[PDB]
């Protein structure tokens, strides 16, 4: 059943989780949803810390995960309502056998180091191209106004 | 198309019109066959009742061909069915392209078999006689089949061609060079450039290393412009069919072993035995009468040996079991064996007819004789078999009176009345399976009959759509069999229902009978068998291949559903690479659908009433979503209600979606300006989009513009006139409408950069106003989709959408057969693989009601009809797991009582610890947890104290409903594996 | 036995076509299920292979269906229709 390995994952990744997770919970009457604060590693992005959300689909793992960002962020790479179209959950390159650690490494290598992959609002990639500055401010301006402070 | 035409205009003669017979007859007239024509001279008699669905009663010393004709006719009315009262004659053979033979005599089939192969018409020889069930054909000396293989014609993408006399050529990555294999005929159906080889002659093709296909000489042919498609083209075969007399000398069997091919001509033998008794002793051996079947044995014994393949040596002497099991119960004829085989020789007709597919080589064998009692158990005797004016006296006589009131006391659950389940319905009603006051039936079905369906439905009729397909089955399952108590019912088996469908439910039933169209509900179908553990029947069929298993708790194996179909049964799709750049069919047929889901249905409701109190432009994607859907037609002012055929309005989406758009997309990223990782690496990567122009000579083009006309016109509410006519010459008169209007329709109106809200305060109050002006209108209802009905023109539109955006992003167009795999116009099951598997699973039934019987017993089944493959294998013993001292099965459970008071968590898990010996790290309840050994010590301390139920309670805020007499949750142990499952705790509240 | 040398065998696709595989017979049939899973485009999980006319368990070696050089397996699918 895929809820049985979605808590042995939780339980195993909780038992020694990465220096980038913080206070990763999970409603323990809807397992199948997670909660985790994200620790990006290089700057300005480190600055704050973000609280993301993962959904789990009932067939796990033959499906991939959603994750969503609870905070809004302006990003090329995150779609408005937090969605991510990440390469590893994409489902044409999806693999039943990938474990949610391999994603949480991608996701924080992605947020470390941001990537144009798929413009998915095609003025966010023509303010990218033509003025960076401006996005890097609306972005900082993103965290500050609604990011978390990052604990220890 | 063109292959059904031959079916249509086709004419047939089923002879010796059985149950068999009636089979054939049925199936032929539900896949429309022009012409049937009936022969059966000899009177209706209880014998044959219990395996013929056409003949009730009331058809008693009647006419067996007379009776049957009035209800085939009506089965598909387009259909014209006949009856011949005399006697066969040579000239009328001249006017039938094929003839059946059902149950006849053996003189009378090499008589008609020499008949029709002196004329050059295909002859069938179905007979079943008992368990096993011959068949026979003959196409003639030189028939030519025009589709050897069940496969559509291979296409390919070829990226670049070369101008020189070997002609070695390149095309782009896929499966289709390990399938494009050397010699093959090939066609370049179509290609952008090279006049002379579009739509060439056909020329064959070699392979070698590298995928390099060696076509031939092409030099004197035009330079090479730009990529098309190759297309195979299947080599017509012929075959060679020895005569009846002579084939029954040299029998050529069909089977996958020499085991089986040596059975197979043990049967063989068999048959030859019991048509050489009924000649000269004139009557068929009694029910399981002993010296009968000594007397047929012994007259295969003296049937010399090399009576079959002469030139082979005898492989072994023939088993005088087999020929007496065959013979003792070969005085019946039965409902399954009769479906099988009339589903064999129907499709085996359909290919003499339409020529497709490989045809039988002669002959064929099958074999079910493992539904008779063990060996070890005591077999069926006269005295059980006697006739006794019974409608099931032909299954009385190969089974017993014993075994037929066993059948009557049983009460079973279909679900799915479809077509398998139909027949299903129909092989039940004939049995008698809970034909009596003990026993019963259960239908389950959630749709309603509609016009697509019915067409090949064999309990349906023009006036039952509408109705519920759940009543509608059981009033026809009642009609075929009045003893039949049958409670159709409209709540569909799945997990939002298992208060309706509890233990109280589950509990009445001896078995379930699972004919679904999807993976996930038979899923959940074997899940609640196992939960229950109550024997499932489940089968399946698609075009012509057909499966049929049956899962015994504690004797097979579990239904192993494959998870990864079930999955992709409806999933969402990460339209970022499909909107990028597409690359299969898959992909523009989804955006195709997103594209209508989002701009039709669901901008209905929330542009309306979303928008006024919600989330706006402000944070949404709606900047891009307004200036897509708004310049569709133009300003206008208002949104206009005229009529919609005119050449601005039609030519305009075309225009916008298909010219505008990509010209838009193609200046802003260049082919030479594709930013894949910051600057280009290899701009326009294995692809590259090509903006295209409405060229009033490609069909295509004006076709789908017509045909978004027509959509929006009747999603509009607006007559249209037939536009096909003479008006397109004056659209191919006028291909320029207004060559002014260029900036308008490109972008907003005169907007390139956007920069800090150049437009004006203004615009936005005038976009404002004319939103609310476009907000009043036709209330555009979010109506449900129109499965099939094809007649809406929405087909028509998408797969021209779907075949024109993948030609201009570089994609092969996308054939019938793959946008047939869509659930729009999915392609019905066929008649006849559909009644092989109903026949298999009354095969099964016909052990699983028999009771404790061992896996050797059982038997599942997979069936190709079109390459003549058939395989009865016994299925697989439970996967035994174990742990420690633990060992289980899929079937095993954890039972464990609550107590009379409710025993408490900590009671639980020291419980399990002292009794079976491990210990719990995880349990939880289904997606709720409950306990865990690396929890906190202080939560886990709280948890303990609280009884099952009460956590239960207070964590998923239900309380156990009545009907809950267990509770099923998840546990893991210390040291157990990742991937290994524990058996479910089943907690007897 | 060693049967260091490897084998060719044919697996026969569903739709007529048909292609060569060099297998050993210590190779486990899961081992053969996802090379034509590869090379067929299907999840090994959506179908199951014959020989013979009798399926093959994926935890059994080849050796043990008697599988010969040039030997034709047909790759049977699961069915959804109904
Ligand atoms: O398309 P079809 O004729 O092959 O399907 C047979 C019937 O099965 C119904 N169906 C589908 N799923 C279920 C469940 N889970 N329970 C009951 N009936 C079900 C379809 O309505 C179809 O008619």
């Amino acid at each position: 059943m895929a809820s049985m390995r979605v808590v042995k994952e939780l339980e195993d990744l909780q038992k020694k989780p990465p220096p980038y997770l913080r206070n990763l919970s999970s409603d323990d009457a809807n397992v199948l949803v997670w909660h985790a604060l994200l620790l990006p590693d290089q700057p300005p992005y480190h600055l704050k810390a973000f609280n993301l959300r993962i959904s789990f689909p009932p067939e796990y793992p033959f499906k991939p995960p959603m994750i969503k960002f609870t905070t809004k962020i302006y990003h090329p790479n995150v779609d408005e309502n937090g969605q991510i179209c990440l390469p590893i959950i994409s489902s044409e390159n999806w693999k039943p056998s990938t474990k949610t650690s391999q994603v949480l490494e991608a996701l924080n290598v992605l947020v470390n180091r941001p990537n144009i992959r798929e413009p998915k609002r095609m003025d966010l990639a023509d303010l990218l191209t033509q003025n960076p500055e401006l996005f890097r401010k609306n972005a900082e301006e993103f965290t500050l106004r609604f990011g978390v402070d990052r604990p220890s | 198309s063109p292959a059904m035409q031959r079916i249509q205009g086709a004419r047939v003669l089923v002879s010796g019109l059985q149950g068999l017979g009636a089979e054939v007859a049925k199936n032929l007239v539900l896949m429309g066959v022009g012409s049937l024509t009936l022969h059966d001279p000899h009177p209706t008699c209880w014998s044959d009742l219990a395996a013929q669905f056409l003949l009730s009663e009331q058809d008693l010393e009647r006419s067996r061909a007379e009776a049957s004709q009035e209800l085939l006719a009506q089965l598909n009315r387009a259909v014209q069915v006949v009856v011949h009262t005399g006697d066969i004659t040579e000239d009328l053979l001249l006017d039938f392209q094929v003839v059946v033979l059902t149950a006849a005599k053996l003189e009378e089939q090499l008589k008609v078999g020499t008949l029709c192969h002196k004329h050059g018409v295909c002859f069938l020889a179905a007979d079943t006689r008992g368990l096993v069930g011959q068949l026979f054909c003959d196409f003639g000396e030189d028939f030519t089949v025009q589709d050897p293989t069940e496969a559509e014609p291979l296409t390919a993408a070829i990226q670049h061609i070369s101008q020189g006399s070997p002609g070695i050529l390149t095309l782009r990555k896929g499966a289709n060079t390990h399938y494009f294999r050397d010699g093959d005929l090939v066609t370049f159906s179509g290609i952008e450039g090279m006049v002379e080889l579009n739509d060439c002659d056909p020329r064959s093709i070699h392979v070698r290393e590298d995928g390099s296909l060696e076509i031939g000489d092409t030099t004197t042919f035009s330079r090479y412009l730009r990529g098309g498609a190759i297309t195979e083209v299947k080599r017509p075969k012929t075959v060679r069919h020895k005569s009846l007399d002579t084939a029954l000398l040299q029998p050529h069997v069909v089977a996958q072993s020499s085991q089986e091919v040596h059975h197979a001509h043990c049967l063989h033998q068999a048959f030859c035995a019991l048509h050489k008794f009924q000649h000269l002793h004139g009557r068929p051996p009694q029910p399981w009468d002993p010296v009968d079947a000594e007397t047929v044995v012994g007259l295969a014994r003296d049937l010399e040996p090399l009576k079959r393949t002469e030139e082979e040596p005898l492989e072994e002497p023939l088993d005088e079991a087999l020929v007496r099991t065959v013979a003792l119960s070969s005085a019946g004829v039965l409902s399954p064996m009769v479906a099988m085989l009339g589903a064999v020789a129907a499709q085996e007709v359909l290919k003499a007819i339409s020529r497709k597919f490989m045809p039988l080589d002669q002959w064929l064998y099958f074999d079910a004789l493992d539904c008779l009692p063990e060996d070890g158990e005591l077999l069926p005797s006269p005295e059980d078999c006697a006739l006794r004016g019974s409608r099931y006296d032909g299954q009385i006589a190969v089974f017993g009176a014993g075994f037929q009131e066993k059948l009557r006391r049983q009460h079973y659950l279909l679900v799915g009345a479809g077509a398998i389940g139909c027949e299903l319905l129909k092989v039940f009603a004939l049995v008698g399976l809970g034909a009596g006051n003990s026993g019963g039936l259960t239908v389950v079905d959630m749709d309603h009959i509609e016009r697509s369906n019915l067409s090949r439905q064999f309990l349906f009729r023009s006036q039952d759509v509408g109705r519920p397909k759940a009543e509608v089955a059981a009033a026809a399952a009642r009609g075929l069999n009045p003893d039949l108590q049958v409670i159709p019912l409209t709540y569909p088996l799945d997990p939002t229902t298992e208060h309706i469908y509890g233990d109280n439910f589950f509990s009445r039933v001896d078995g379930v009978a699972a004919a679904l169209d999807s993976f996930q509900a038979r899923r959940y179908v074997a899940a609640r068998c196992t939960h229950y553990l109550k024997p499932l029947l489940e089968a399946g069929t698609s075009g012509t291949w057909g499966s049929a298993t049956v899962f015994m708790p504690h004797v097979t194996e579990a239904y192993r559903a494959p998870a990864s179909a079930a999955a992709s049964e409806d999933a969402p799709y990460p339209v970022c690479t499909v909107r990028y750049f597409p690359s299969t069919a898959e992909h523009t047929l989804q955006w195709a659908r997103h594209e209508f889901e989002e701009l039709f249905r669901l901008s209905a409701e929330t542009i309306n009433h979303h928008q006024q109190a919600h989330t706006s432009l402000a944070d949404m994607d709606e900047p891009q979503t307004l200036t897509l859907l708004k310049p569709v037609l133009g300003v206008l002012r208002v949104r206009p209600q005229n009529w919609q055929d005119c050449v601005a309005w039609a030519l305009g989406h075309w225009k916008l979606c298909f010219h505008y758009g990509i010209k838009q997309l193609l200046r802003h990223f260049p082919p030479n300006k594709v930013l894949e990782d910051g600057t280009p690496f290899w701009s326009g990567p294995k692809q590259c989009p090509q903006p295209l122009e409405f060229d009033t000579n490609q069909d295509t083009h004006l076709l789908y513009v017509l045909a978004a006309a027509n959509l929006y016109a009747q999603m509009h509410g607006l007559p249209g006139s037939q536009d096909w006519t003479a008006l397109r010459e004056l659209l191919k008169l006028l291909p320029q409408p207004d060559p002014q209007q260029m900036a308008p329709i490109f972008a907003s109106n005169l907007e390139l950069a956007s920069a800090s809200a150049e437009f004006g305060p203004e615009q936005q109050k005038e976009l404002n106003k004319a939103l609310e002006v476009w907000s009043v209108g036709p209330p555009l209802k979010p109506l449900m989709f129109e499965k099939d009905d094809d007649s809406n023109f929405h087909v028509d539109f998408v797969v021209a959408a779907a075949s024109l955006r993948c030609q201009n992003y570089g994609i092969p167009p996308v054939n019938r057969a793959q946008s047939k795999r869509i659930v729009g116009q999915i392609i019905p099951a066929i008649a006849t693989t559909t009644a092989a598997v109903a026949g298999l699973l009354g095969l099964e039934l016909y052990k699983v009601v028999s009771g404790p019987r061992p896996r050797s017993a059982f038997r599942h089944s997979y069936l190709h009809l079109a390459e003549n493959y058939l395989i009865r294998y016994m299925p697989f013993a439970p996967a035994i797991q174990t742990f420690h001292h633990l060992k289980w099965t899929s079937w095993d459970r954890l039972k464990v009582p609550a107590g009379q008071p409710e025993r408490t968590l900590e009671s639980l898990l020291a419980h399990l610890q002292e009794q079976h010996g491990l210990r719990v790290r995880i349990l939880l309840h289904g997606s709720a947890l409950l306990y865990a050994a690396g929890w906190s010590p202080e939560k886990q301390a709280q948890h303990l104290p609280l009884r099952v139920t009460e956590l239960v309670q207070q964590l998923t805020g239900q309380a156990p409903a009545p009907g809950q007499r267990v509770l099923v949750l998840e546990l893991s142990c210390e040291g157990d594996d990742e991937d290994t499952a524990f058996p479910p705790l089943h907690y007897e509240l | 036995d060693k049967s260091d040398e490897p084998l060719s065998i044919l697996v026969r696709n569903n739709k007529g076509r048909s292609s060569t595989y060099e297998v050993r017979l210590t190779q486990t049939v899961a081992h053969l299920k996802q090379q034509v899973s590869g090379l067929e485009g299907v999840q090994d999980d959506l179908f199951w292979l014959t020989f013979e006319g009798k399926p093959l368990e994926d935890q059994l070696p080849l050796g043990e269906y008697g599988l010969k050089p040039l030997s034709t397996v047909f790759m049977n699918l699961r069915l959804r229709g109904g």
